[PDB]
């Protein structure tokens, strides 16, 4: 929209389950699960590519 | 909703013009602008509870905690209205320990 602004990546997750119902509470108590399963899927996408 | 659909940023509402042979839009936007950056936090954690925002953000200038908005700036106190409390803060990367203001007991007395 306009100038970018900085934003810590922790937060902006945060934002962005909060927008589709999730309450922000859950990505800050599950911080290192949702880390480790993004990291093993984009180990396995490169692989099946 | 869906963005840069009609317009450039956030979108209010358009008005149409006829044409020879087509037809003309004026989008009207809304743009941000005169930024600030602040030192933020995650959530508070007092007396060992941990309080996250309802809806907002955490922010500070330096010497006080605030809770603001995300897309305009104005400072409110933190008090137990606008925050909502879940678990303790022993798991969550970044707490910032502080103190948090309530009404019941001030008028209460
Ligand atoms: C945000 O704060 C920074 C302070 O670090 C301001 O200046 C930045 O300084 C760093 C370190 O030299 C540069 O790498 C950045 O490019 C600077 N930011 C710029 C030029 O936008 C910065 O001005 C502040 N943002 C404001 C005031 O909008
Ligand atoms: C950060 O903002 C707070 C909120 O205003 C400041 O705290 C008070 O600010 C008022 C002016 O609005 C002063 O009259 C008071 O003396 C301030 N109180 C204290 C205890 O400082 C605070 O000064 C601001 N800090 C910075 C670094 O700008
Ligand atoms: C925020 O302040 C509280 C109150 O002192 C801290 O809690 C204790 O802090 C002392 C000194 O740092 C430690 O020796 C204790 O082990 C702490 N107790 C508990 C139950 O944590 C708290 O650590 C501070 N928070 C941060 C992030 O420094």
């Amino acid at each position: 929209a306009g100038a970018a602004l900085q934003i810590p990546f922790a937060m902006q997750m945060a934002y962005r389950f909060n927008g589709i119902g999730v309450t922000q509470n859950v990505l800050y108590e599950n911080q290192k699960l949702i880390a480790n399963q993004f990291n093993s899927a984009i180990g396995k996408i490169q692989d099946s590519l | 909703k869906r963005v840069d659909f009609c317009g450039k940023g956030y979108h209010l509402m358009s008005f149409p013009q006829s044409a020879p042979h087509g037809v003309v839009f004026l989008h009207v936007t809304y743009v941000p602008a005169q930024e600030k950056n602040f030192t933020t936090a995650p959530a508070i954690c007092h007396d060992g509870k941990a309080h996250f925002p309802r809806e907002g953000v955490f922010v500070s200038n330096g010497t006080h905690w605030f809770v603001t908005q995300r897309n305009f700036y104005e400072p409110q106190i933190i008090t137990t209205d606008n925050t909502f409390v879940s678990g303790n803060c022993d798991v969550v990367i970044g707490i910032v320990n502080n103190t948090v203001y309530d009404p019941l007991q001030p008028e209460l007395d």
